[PDB]
């Protein structure tokens, strides 16, 4: 069976832990401890193929993770996440994506660019803005609320399909 | 970083 190999980044109190549980778990947490790096399976189908998602939460830590560097090292696509009503979380973006870049020593990896919150009236990076960001990257742009699960499965499976049009 | 602020931001 095919294994997609995904890595949630983002800063803090964007969602990367909401986004991944209400995806595995389909339920929207209400605390989830900062501190808590942790990768998350489960047997899903995406355009109609049985697949297995191995997905990395990310934390951003100091103290060493081996399995950290085994995602970074093998990891396929990733979701570069901010909050719409975070404009801090918006500028924070381009460092993660540098890291990325880094870490693959490639300009095209498979990324999609994540606005989580959607259901907030408050925002403060709009749509444009974000396609804006998301067209000088070459990625999609997918909008995200983890409370309501809006776009949730979008955002993930997305990043599967460019991760099988790198694959060939 | 993730560890601190948690569900805020910073
Ligand atoms: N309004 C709103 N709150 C959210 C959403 N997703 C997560 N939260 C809340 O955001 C907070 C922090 O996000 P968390 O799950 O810890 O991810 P983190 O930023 O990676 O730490 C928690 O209170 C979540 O319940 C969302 O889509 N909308
Ligand atoms: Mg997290």
């Amino acid at each position: 069976m095919t294994e997609y190999k995904l890595v949630v980044v983002g800063a803090v109190g964007v969602g990367k832990s909401a986004l991944t549980i209400q995806l595995i778990q389909n339920h929207f947490v209400d605390e989830y401890d900062p501190t808590i790096e942790d990768s998350y399976r489960k047997q899903v189908v995406i355009d109609g193929e049985t697949c297995l998602l191995d997905i990395l939460d990310t934390a951003g830590q100091e103290e060493y993770s081996a399995m950290r560097d085994q995602y970074m090292r093998t990891g396929e696509g990733f979701l570069c996440v901010f909050a719409i009503n975070n404009t801090k979380s918006f500028e924070d973006i381009h460092h993660y994506r540098e890291q990325i870049k880094r870490v693959k020593d490639s300009e095209d990896v498979p990324m999609v660019l994540v606005g989580n919150k959607c259901d907030l009236p408050s925002r403060t990076v709009d749509t444009k803005q974000a396609q804006d960001l998301a067209r000088s990257y070459g990625i999609p742009f997918i909008e995200t609320s983890a409370k309501t699960r809006q776009g949730v499965d979008d955002a993930f499976y997305t990043l599967v399909r460019e991760i099988r049009k790198h694959k060939e | 970083l993730y560890d601190v602020a948690g569900s805020d931001k910073y």
